[PDB]
């Protein structure tokens, strides 16, 4: 019957579903938990480069709070 | 064309803030509304002097005044502060609309332990009458002298002597 469309179309439900899963998971993986910071304007990029520079480990995606400040 | 004399490496050792962007932006408004005294005249120095080298003395003060504000939180509700700024970073835009509950927690803590009120909308975006001691530069662009303009035309009009004077034409 008409329900035989479901498993043929379920491949699409798997094909067009993992790219979002791949990106979202790797975004948390590449950037260490937090999602990738976006910089559509120069101000945000200047923030990121400052975060990378202040990181010491030279990665923008690792942040330090009040612990360093004494 | 001359000397490009610039400050030595001696004065370029300030206690640089070691925080990241999220913790910087988590406070932001409170820091802006509590450390405006060293921010305003330093920025005014940046505009009036038109030269980074002449505003080194105010450049270190703003960084130094940041520490006094920052360690003041550490002696206070810094644990709610940590929960806040560790929730802001998770958003890629570093946007406050997704961290309203921690916005309250930081605000309610800082409201009574210290008293720094939340700056209302548009309050930071305000030209201020910052008091200053330095005199205004006589020429911020170090402009040289100005060429003397050509002498001004004047005198009442007089009829052209002997008319057109072009070849034999008269009158």
């Amino acid at each position: 019957m008409w329900f035989e469309i479901l498993p043929g179309i379920a491949v699409m439900a798997a094909c067009l579903f993992i790219p979002g899963m791949a990106t979202a998971h790797i975004h948390k993986f590449t950037n260490g938990g937090k999602e990738k910071r976006v910089a559509h304007f120069s101000y945000q990029w200047n923030l990121m480069e400052r975060d990378r520079c202040i990181s010491g480990v030279n990665r923008y995606h690792v942040t330090k709070g009040l612990e360093n400040i004494d | 064309p001359g000397i490009v004399e610039l400050p030595t490496l001696e004065d370029l050792k300030v206690q640089e803030v070691k925080v990241s962007s999220s913790v910087l932006k988590a406070a932001a408004h409170h820091y802006g509304a509590q450390c405006d005294k060293p921010n305003k005249e330093f920025m005014l120095c940046r505009w009036e002097e038109k030269d980074p080298r002449r505003c080194l003395e105010e450049g270190k003060l703003v960084n130094q005044c940041a520490l006094d504000f920052f360690r003041q939180i550490k002696r206070h509700c810094a644990e709610p502060f940590t929960e806040y700024w560790t929730c802001i970073d998770y958003s890629g835009l570093q946007l406050f609309r997704h961290c309203r509950k921690q916005q309250a927690k930081f605000d309610e803590c800082v409201l009574d332990k210290l008293g720094w009120v939340r700056p209302d909308l548009g309050e930071l975006s305000k030209v201020t009458k910052v008091k200053t001691d330095r005199p205004l530069p006589e020429n911020p662009y170090h402009s040289r002298a100005r060429p003397e303009p050509n002498p001004e035309a004047e005198g009442d009009l007089k009829p052209a002597k002997h008319g057109s004077r072009l070849f034999f034409w008269t009158m």
